[PDB]
RNA sequence: GAACUUGAGUGCAGAAGAGGAGAGUGGAAUUCCACGUGUAGCGGUGAAAUGCGUAGAGAUGUGGAGGAACACCAGUGGCGAAGGCGACUCUCUGGUCUGUAACUGACGCUGAGGAGCGAAAGCGUGGGGAGCGAACAGGAUUAGAUACCCUGGUAGUCCACGCCGUAAACGAUGAGUGCUAAGUGUUAGGGGGUUUCCGCCCCUUAGUGCUGCAGCUAACGCAUUAAGCACUCCGCCUGGGGAGU
């Protein structure tokens, strides 16, 4: 079980957002990382700023995983230039 | 010009007021060495109401009114400065008294008698 | 890692070797390999234009792609071999296709991990991306300097650089002894460390083993004649008798820079 | 965790109650210091739990003394099992 | 004081809670101690861990 | 040899923790870099001077590089055998506490020698270097000033692995166990007496503070976290110096 907490940059399209989703939920279906829940926040004006942005959409992204593809979607999200944060937390 | 805000920068030997415009460009600036305190009266809140006068002054020359004023920097002048921002014909609305807080970041120079 | 020796004699003192844990097999492909004359430093002319050259083993050259032409089609590492010809590894990859090639080894790439090449491949160690494809921060070797040479830039053992960040037909990369040159974006460049890395922690031990790398003695100029040198003559160890210690030509040699002041590429050089 | 115990449990039961009976225990005790040793060896820098370790090995040999002078042939059969030689 | 999670009998605080964990948080930016808000211990340590990761995504403020 | 379950341990159920190791990421601030504002100071002191500065500094605005520590939480709070451990997140992993009753049935305590951990400084190899800073330099002070003060600044601090194996390494208090008034905060639990609650009270653990009776002590003081009353085991002391030579 995780919560995993990313979040979109704003400059950017409706269908290459769905896209985005569905990138990051095609590399969670890599392991058998089933997703038991999504929410959007949507467009929340940061604290401070992270790149160069005041605000960006959020994504909660529920997985029961083996925590390996937590990991890939780590090291996929640190590259992924559209892309502002992530966090995945152990929901415990 | 008529808007800006005021930089005041106040430590334990000088008391510095730079007059800038509100996306930082520096309009005139004056301290408490430049009024011609050159000793321990640096730090004396007389030497940062003299130096907010000049500032006020020069600020006034170039025409801006409505200050929005910043205190920085640990000393004994900025409740004198910032009273001689009033009385010298501006006006001070906001105050930010924002003193660089590291959180933890670099360790300090040792303590003095050791 | 590192082999270190016992000192049975007084040739082995100090002397350490690699102890080659990373290559699987000795034999290269006959389908690479291709011929070394040794030059020993001389010419077309004859002259010895390079000294303190020629004279070790025999070596064979081995092909290696530092273009990384083939995209799109995953590569297989299939061996981890020596190459005496740098000092680095060489991983010789299968492609699904049969051309065997050549590629330097990363440093930590093992025998069967997929090796894409393409300007969309994923960004992992082994692949090669141009520049506009890797994001920024990820450590890289192979660079190239022109798009469809091949690789210049990062390429012998234990070498990194980095991507500082883009503007737009160029990149900002830092590399090696620390300087940070504009490179032109389309230009591809393997991702990762390059994988000897305790190739600089090896004592040579003898004589004779610097000699069997090709390696001639180097004679200073203070023990020289004053014909063939300016450090030579003088009655017994006499110091650098000059001002600026010089080489044995006209120029000195301590600080003295020798890139050129209107060189070419001074424009894509930010720091140095 | 909960297939290893439970089946070194049902594997070293020599009754059905137990999870005492230090058959089962020192069955436990080798698979958790086993688990715990391939740890060491990837993590050679962590050294408090190595220190249990140390503690799960004293706990280990101070029940197969027991064993060893309650009862010889199930000690034996024991070591066989485990192979802890 | 009294306590906020003793009273509304609430578990853990779920970062997501970004009003409530607005009101914990001084002015400036800070936590506010324990003595000023009145609650637990154990509270206050799900309460900072709350805010220091609600922090980390932007959902609260470091410096104002 | 046979029995027992209190000691010990396994089982189940929760709880808390800066317990450790690996990787990744953040926000202040500091320094440095580039550019705009702009002019004559800044810095520093008991007083000044050296430094920095018209070749444009300090102030100020934006951007970038890089390193190290993680404000507020934060607490005689927690964890660890001790050293010690404070951003966040995941990966692996150690221990503890609580409720028992399911099991074992004395499996326990202590432990010379051995094996390991072991702050900081130091050493080796390779990186790293922002701040600090031994050494060293300049300026002051001074009778002198190899000092305190000021301005600079090397190793080192940092990281990987290896060595050292030492501290006022302290509770100046070995480990285990049992017994021997109270009052009182607090940390993690449990159960009860009305209430579904909030919450009050009562009760019990294990840890952690203070005041205190008996008892101890030369006294200071300790006092259920003993320095009491006992038993077990280990280590250590027998005037000061020379000499930890």
């Amino acid at each position: 079980k995780y919560e995993v907490m990313y979040i979109i940059r704003p400059n950017i399209d409706e269908e290459s957002k769905k896209a985005v989703i569905e990138r990051f939920n095609n590399v969670l279906t890599s392991n058998g990382a089933e997703i038991t829940g999504t929410k959007d926040w949507g467009k929340r004006r940061l604290a401070y700023e992270i790149n160069d942005f005041r605000d960006g959409f959020y994504q909660i992204v529920n997985v029961q995983s083996d925590a390996a593809a937590v990991q890939e979607f780590d090291r996929l999200a640190k590259i992924s230039d559209d892309i502002i944060r992530h966090i995945v937390v152990k929901e415990e | 010009i008529e808007s800006g805000i005021a930089h005041i920068r106040s430590t334990f030997n000088n008391t510095i007021v730079t007059i800038t415009d509100t996306h930082g460009n520096a309009i005139s600036w004056s301290s408490a060495g430049a009024l011609g305190f050159r000793g321990s009266r640096k730090s004396t809140p007389f030497a940062a109401q003299m130096a907010a006068e000049t500032a006020a002054k020069g600020s006034i020359e170039h025409g801006l009114k409505t200050l929005e004023v910043t205190v920085k920097g640990p000393g004994s002048g900025r409740e004198a400065a910032i009273r001689a921002l009033q009385a010298a014909g501006l006006e001070v609305t906001a105050i930010r008294d924002v003193t660089p807080v590291p959180h933890n970041g670099c360790r300090p120079p040792k303590r003095r008698r050791v | 890692a590192i082999k270190k020796y016992k000192p049975t004699s007084n040739g082995r003192r100090g002397m350490t070797t690699s102890d080659f844990a990373e290559i699987t097999t000795d034999k290269p492909e006959k389908s690479l390999l291709a011929p070394l004359h040794k030059k020993g430093g001389r010419n077309n002319q004859g002259k010895l234009t390079v000294r303190h050259q020629g004279g070790g083993h025999k070596r064979q050259y081995r092909v290696i792609d530092f273009k990384r032409d083939k995209d799109g089609i995953p590569g297989r590492v299939a061996t981890v071999e020596y190459d005496p010809n740098r000092s680095a590894n060489i991983a010789l990859i299968n492609y699904a296709d049969g051309e065997k090639r050549y590629i330097l080894a990363p440093k930590g790439i093992q025998v069967g991990t997929e090796i894409m090449s393409g300007p969309e491949a994923d960004i992992k160690v082994g692949n090669a991306l141009p520049l506009i494809n890797i994001p920024v921060g990820t450590v890289v070797h192979n660079i190239e300097l022109k798009p469809g040479k091949g690789g210049q830039l990062v390429r012998s053992a234990g070498t990194s650089a980095q991507v500082l960040g883009k503007e737009g037909k160029y990149v900002l990369v830092r590399l090696n002894s620390g300087e940070v040159r504009m490179i032109l974006s389309a230009c591809r460049a393997s991702i990762g460390q390059v994988g000897n890395e305790q190739h600089e922690l090896i004592n040579i031990g003898k004589a004779g083993r610097s000699r069997w790398k090709g390696i001639r003695p180097t004679v200073r100029g203070s023990v020289m004649n004053p014909n063939d040198h300016p450090h030579g003559g003088g009655e017994g160890r006499a110091p650098i008798g000059r001002k600026s210690p010089m080489s044995p030509w006209g120029k000195p040699t301590l600080g003295f820079k020798t890139r050129k002041k209107k060189n070419k590429s001074d424009k894509f050089i930010v720091r140095r | 965790t909960q297939e290893r115990k439970n089946q070194l449990i049902n594997e070293f039961k020599t009754h059905e109650s137990d999870t005492g009976s230090p058959e089962v225990q020192i069955a436990i005790l080798t698979d958790s210091i086993n688990n715990l040793n391939e740890h060491l060896r990837t993590h050679k820098k962590d050294h408090h739990s190595r220190r249990g370790l140390l503690k799960m090995v004293g706990k280990r040999r101070n029940l197969l003394t027991y064993l060893r002078n309650k009862d010889v042939t199930r000690y034996r059969e024991l070591i066989n099992k485990l192979g802890l030689r | 004081k009294v306590c906020y999670f003793t009273s509304n009998g609430i578990t853990h605080i779920d970062y997501k809670d970004v009003d409530l964990l607005k009101k914990f948080v001084s002015e400036r930016g800070k936590i506010l101690p324990r003595r000023v808000t009145g609650t637990n211990a154990k509270y206050q340590r799900k309460l900072t861990a709350a805010i220091k990761r609600a922090r980390q995504m932007a959902l609260l403020p470091y410096v104002s």
